[PDB]
């Protein structure tokens, strides 16, 4: 563009460059801004929130995965399973499976001895099939025997009456993850 | 040529956060965190007579 | 340099302020805006913007 | 980073891999944050008089972690395939590690395989 330096001659004979005022509206290819948007953009998004925000949804599921694997405890205690037995729970808790312990015990003082326990294991694509109908689980034992029969499913346990015969064992703590 | 970025790459070197795989049973590397969760519970052997 | 407001002289004998017509590349320190920056910054990302994404990633 | 999260707790760690009889004193420790889902133990045939591990008649079992968490410390008896009934194997069990018992070196027929975690 054809831009002059305008200047002016001191009565000393030297020369002083000036600058002239001019408006806003005299300019031209100004390209201004309507401070309303220049809010608008100081609002926007900066990267450390948006890195922020990923890290939260990473630890988020995380924490997801965490309570997962952890699982919820339907039942801990201890239980023949005789007749009548039945645990109950909700299908949409039921993640990857089920867990089921087993130890010993006396119908004589009632009383649960903590050794001698069996752990037995049945997912969810297992449960799904199994819905309704029973699983055996043998136990270790001196003598061949002392089983339980379970009909356990995807919401869902019960017993049978055949375990009050093996009363030498009972089921410990059921959990599903 | 240009504006070259160099790392530890291009000229084949191991990075400053490098790891070498624990050692095995015929491999030698990086004794392991549970060998040592191993090692400091084991009781050193009791010196008497 | 000194900035000067320059005035001509009116026919009545008064001195009037004129604002020469200048262009923005004559003009120092202007901070150019290049009306090609200002579609890129009303684009860029909303704070609720980068907020469904992360729901979505996490879901 | 999720995916990979969920993948390497899915593959697990190795916490031994070898063949030992697992008899009384015999211990394994690990941080406790290293557990996520449970513990899976591996067993195999063995030989007594040649002291080598042979490699078939495995057999497997899991612990979960609220399993785990329920019997910390406390004692879990495997039973194994055999030609007859018997050859059991004791252990004590715990989130944060496992030991031995006096019992699984009178059963030198077999061995733990070895031990994972996830
Ligand atoms: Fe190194």
């Amino acid at each position: 563009t054809k831009i002059v330096k305008m200047s002016e001659k001191n009565e000393h004979g030297t020369l002083e460059q000036f600058y002239p005022e001019t408006h806003a509206e005299a300019v031209k290819g100004l390209v201004s801004v309507s401070e309303e948007e220049k809010t608008i953009w100081d609002q926007k998004e900066s990267t450390a929130g948006a890195e922020q925000k990923a890290n939260t949804a990473l630890n988020s599921a995380k924490d997801y995965v965490d309570t997962i694997g952890e699982g919820t405890v339907i039942f801990k205690g201890a239980n023949l399973m005789g007749a009548g037995q039945s645990f109950k729970w909700d299908a949409s808790k039921l993640k990857f499976g089920m867990t089921l312990l087993f130890s010993r015990y006396d119908a004589a003082n009632n009383t649960p001895q903590d050794y001698y326990y069996h752990s037995v294991f049945l997912s969810k694509a297992q449960l799904v099939e199994l819905a309704g109908k029973g699983i055996l689980v043998q136990m270790p034992s001196t003598t061949y025997g002392d089983r339980k029969y379970l009909y356990v499913s995807t919401t869902g346990l019960s017993g049978h009456f055949d375990n009050s015969n093996y009363a030498a064992w009972a089921l410990r703590q059921v959990t599903i993850m | 040529a240009g504006r070259v970025l160099l790392d530890a790459e291009d000229v084949h070197a191991a990075k400053k956060s490098h790891t070498h795989e624990v050692a095995t049973y015929t491999t030698d590397g990086f004794m392991s965190s549970f060998d040592k969760q191993k090692i400091d519970q084991l009781v050193s052997p009791e010196a008497g007579v």
